[PDB]
């Protein structure tokens, strides 16, 4: 029968100096395990050399290898499975 | 220190298939801990409204769950916070597919 996506750990905001690694962390549960996708400004993000999405079972991260001021803003985590969807937004603040 | 409430970040738009379960959650800060109000259509949402809406608040998180979503659930939802030092609000437009 299954159960809809939910957050065991919610992605809290991160404040990071320009140039430092930043990671939004969450833990998403659900049956079947939800597919989690991160978007920014309404656009789905693509993995790259500077942006990765470490996923290990329920553990999910959005990882910025070296944050830049342009990385600041609100990111949306959307989790989906057969039973439903869960949404959580988190802000990255990048300081000089 | 007394600090007004702050809604951390909330999606602008979210979607859900009719008949499924939608969960949208949101962190906040404030001292003292703020009073949380979810509303749509200018009306406060109460826990177990229509037998389907649920709200889970803690001291730094609020979670809105809508079970068995119906078309008429769609709309612009507002999360409001208040404490003795100020208030905050943010909206999320909930779209039912389709």
């Amino acid at each position: 029968q299954g159960s809809p996506p939910c957050f065991l750990r919610f992605p809290r905001p991160v404040r990071v100096v320009s140039g430092a690694e930043a990671e939004l962390k969450c833990v998403v549960l659900g049956e079947p395990p939800p597919v989690v996708v991160w978007e920014k400004g309404g656009q789905q993000l693509a993995a790259s050399e500077r942006l990765s999405f470490p996923a290990d079972g329920a553990e999910h991260g959005l990882l910025l290898t070296a944050a830049l001021p342009t990385d600041a803003g609100v990111y949306v985590c959307r989790a989906r499975n057969a039973a439903g969807e869960a949404y959580a937004a988190a802000a990255v603040t990048v300081l000089e | 220190p007394g600090i007004p409430p702050k809604i951390e970040a909330l999606p602008s738009d979210i979607s859900i298939d009719e008949g499924k379960v939608l969960t949208v959650a949101c962190a906040f800060t404030g001292e003292p801990t703020p009073e949380v109000t979810w509303s749509c259509g200018g009306r406060k949402i109460h826990s177990q409204e229509q037998g389907r809406f649920h709200i889970e608040n803690t001291d730094d998180l609020t979670t809105l769950i809508i079970m068995d979503v119906q078309k008429q659930d769609g709309g612009l939802y507002t999360l409001s916070l208040g404490n003795e030092f100020g208030s905050d609000s943010a909206t999320v437009n909930i779209h039912i597919r389709s």
